[PDB]
RNA sequence: UGAGCACUUUAUCACCGUGUCCCCAAUCUGGAUAUUUU
């Protein structure tokens, strides 16, 4: 619930973090273009793919990677949930598969 | 009778093997964990086809040699598996299961019993980190060749490990009709134990073994803890201390054949103790093969 | 009478059993599960027709011997099964329900009935997972040969699992004519137990006991938790401190007799303070076996 | 009826459909041209279907948790509580997933 | 368990010990402007993202930086360390794993 | 039969009410393995507070002798709804019934 | 709480067995320029 859409929240700054980092962070520029779309999306596509291959790669080491590889590099957010960041130590699991599945949702190609 | 077996383990160096055959962007290389890890490779079976290949450089008949003219592999064969005229690929006439029959058992009295007379397992390593990569990439030639590969570019990267890994193998076999040549060749021949995993003209790995350990050659199978010895250190020594004690008073001792690393940097007032019969102690591991071979064959 | 009944682990190692039959393209080792987790395997039945081969090498009578010349496997047998003439497989006459009739019960007076004095379970892992695959091939041959296997090619691949398991067995039988040779032997046999599920030339796996421990020898059935030594850890030892208590005050104790995996590494106080009758501590599982069955069997 | 019935149906054609177009990288409009290309394609498909039918009853009860084959299949506010929903509760979901496949499996 | 929220609270005070030693005036200044809190925030950035690549390093070492570092700016240090045997015997779980990913990366 | 015996041991017995015929629940339409009696009577008595007279018609149900008992004997009455055991509960039912 | 209104669907017991298969490893490819003050 509450966990799953902070899933969600993270999940959308870690893509457009990364697309700051590659290129201009607004997006206005395409807007009704067939090749600025095209190229926004390309890049786009290919950025969480390489980061979700990373991540699912990583099947047996389900414990470790949440501690230590998968989030480090995603830049994750914290308000006042530090009661509910605990499960990480002991579920280690079903978090994982709430990240794939936001993930696996911000994936806009048809 | 007599049974033998042993386990053996290589230097430690970098390594990679073609093991994935499921997608083109990565390679990946583990394939078995342990106790909530991941630091196990390599298959138990590829060793054989090394096997066969020295068996084949060492003068003994070409009974199935590997072919490569098609897109996938064949191998060809001789006109039929013959366990006597020659090695049978160390007498390996195997199950030859169709609907034509018409088997030699009938023409020949061959009843297609493959003898296997070996015994062999996957190795395992010592290391668990399997999440480093090199970044390589590939060309695209453009060069207005008659020949274009894939009219693309990509960057695609691999993964490699440094590390030494254990080896057990038995035998437990017998003498028969023109064995000894035979079995001394595969004894000769498991001491290089060379080009492994197909041809690797990128990473160049070796089998030489070090601190090779053999039990029990002239008793019935009692031997225990075969992946015993790891982490670059001595194990079978303190063995000797719980299984079949040095001395012959509470538990008496064994024949036993050591290697050349677990006495090349060990304590020398050690190799005074261990006299109870002196067992086998060895410099290089090639040395004692020979030996080993003409005691348990007979001859 | 006595009545004896024990449990035993082997070491650690890779496995793979044949255990499908079902289908071609992928191989399934899993067969039952604890508590919402998959982690048990094996039958309680291979272990027999093994128990049955040892037997045979050691040179009681070949009474039934496993042939392979047909399609479907077919095993012989002796003139008639008889529990005097020889062992009959550790007395094994059993039942032969047939319309034909004339049984020996009016000839030789042989009513087919069994003597079993035999009881076995099935084996139990200690680790759950088995979602992993090795990826290996099969090639097609096209050598213009006289004989095609398969006339095409598969990239099939199997699974194997890490594991040590538990075996529990009981006998609760009792001395009788030709019996103190052939129990004998069955326990000399027993310390062995080589060649489980067949043959198998590419994973090799071995039966050797380790930590063995029987209860109650002397006294009637009154044993409990034969599966409860696991996890690499020893539990007979609280078991001892709850049942049959070492000191004669509020629970007297009983003769126990231990292993050797449990004693070789465990604190040195406990062997002095397990001292109240002093139990039956032992270096190699192999070595007790035979004063075990000396003392059960009075001879 | 923005249901679970579409929402598995919707994403089994499109996982297969999907995957197919990247491996082998064809399309259906080739496939109609001509016969030939037609039936290959057809065994092409009989291949990728029955890889995950019997895969996915490898894995079996809650041991498949939610975490399935190329990470649950890769499936905007409704995803929040539709993951809820499948959160607990998971043992139709996987059942009913076997009739999408089942429709998805070519005919003749 | 409760060390969790130990460390957690004593990284709070780090870093605002951090701001109040590199910046001057602390926060009483953000009521003035937005727009000086932007250099305060974009500088508070760039002083924990390279302190990220620092920590991540080398296991045995990244103990020996951090020691000296923590000993430093907290003065409620007295408490922790005089409690549960000085962060339970120097390095134990790979320093609170990684102490708790330099507070959730900075919340 | 002997072997597999059934017996019939009491468990939640309630029931009530003044001289008057008796109405109301009827016995049975009640669900399985739930909180029939609880549901019925509690619904009907919030419902009939002031309609039937909860003072003399005790308390229902097994299950909430063990939660929410406090709330719902604040809510309805102070009566003599105890309910630990069916041997005290009809001790004390014939203790009422010999001046009756 | 009224007249046709009874008394119980009652008591016991084994599926014997035995027994699992052999065979196998591919390939190629790398990158360019650039600092100053308290």
């Amino acid at each position: 619930r509450e966990y799953a859409e902070i899933v969600y929240k993270i999940a959308q700054g870690f893509v457009l973090s990364k697309l700051s980092s590659k290129h201009d962070l607004q997006w206005s520029k395409c807007k009704g273009n067939p090749k600025l779309e095209r190229e926004y999306n390309d890049k786009k596509e290919k950025v969480v793919n390489e980061a979700f291959l990373a991540i699912r790669s990583r099947t047996e080491k389900q414990a470790f990677i949440d501690y230590f590889v998968s989030t480090l590099y995603p830049h994750v957010r914290q308000d006042e949930f530090v009661d509910f960041a605990q499960k990480l130590f002991q579920d280690t699991d079903e978090i994982r598969s709430l990240t794939l599945l936001a993930l696996s949702s911000q994936y806009p190609i048809k | 009778n007599l049974n033998l077996f042993a386990t053996i383990l290589t230097y430690p160096a970098p390594a990679s093997n073609y093991r994935g055959e499921s997608e083109e962007n990565r390679s990946v290389i583990q394939k078995i964990l342990k106790d909530g890890q991941k630091y196990a490779i390599i298959s138990p079976e590829s060793m054989r086809n090394a096997l066969r290949e020295m068996l084949i450089e060492l003068g003994q008949p070409n009974n199935r040699t590997r072919l490569h003219s098609e897109d996938q592999l064949a191998v060809e064969f001789k006109e039929y598996p013959n366990p006597d005229k020659f090695a049978d690929d160390f007498l390996f006439g195997y199950m030859v299961a169709q609907t034509n029959d018409a088997k030699e058992m009938k023409k020949l009295n061959r009843p297609a019993k493959r003898d296997s007379i070996f015994r062999c397992n996957m190795a395992v390593a010592v290391n668990p980190y399997k999440y480093d990569t090199v970044f390589y990439q590939s060309p695209l030639n453009a060069g207005d060749s008659a020949w274009k590969n894939s009219t693309s570019s990509a960057l695609l990267h691999r993964e490699v490990t440094h590390t030494a890994f254990q080896y057990p193998f038995a035998l437990a076999g017998k003498d028969c009709a023109a064995k000894p040549e035979w079995v001394k060749a595969l004894l000769q021949a498991i001491a290089e134990l060379n080009g492994v995993a197909g041809g690797h003209a990128r990473a160049y790995y070796e089998f030489a073994p070090r601190s090779v350990v053999a039990r029990l050659t002239p008793k019935l199978v009692a031997g225990y803890q075969t992946y015993g010895f790891d982490a670059e250190g001595n194990w079978l020594e303190l063995s000797r201390l719980t299984a079949t004690d040095s001395d012959n008073l509470d538990l008496p001792a064994n024949e036993f054949w050591l290697g050349g690393e677990l006495v090349r940097k060990m304590d020398q007032e050690q190799k005074a103790q261990l006299e109870a019969m002196g067992a086998h102690l060895y410099a290089n591991p090639e040395k004692l093969f020979a030996d080993l071979a003409d005691s348990f064959l007979g001859v």
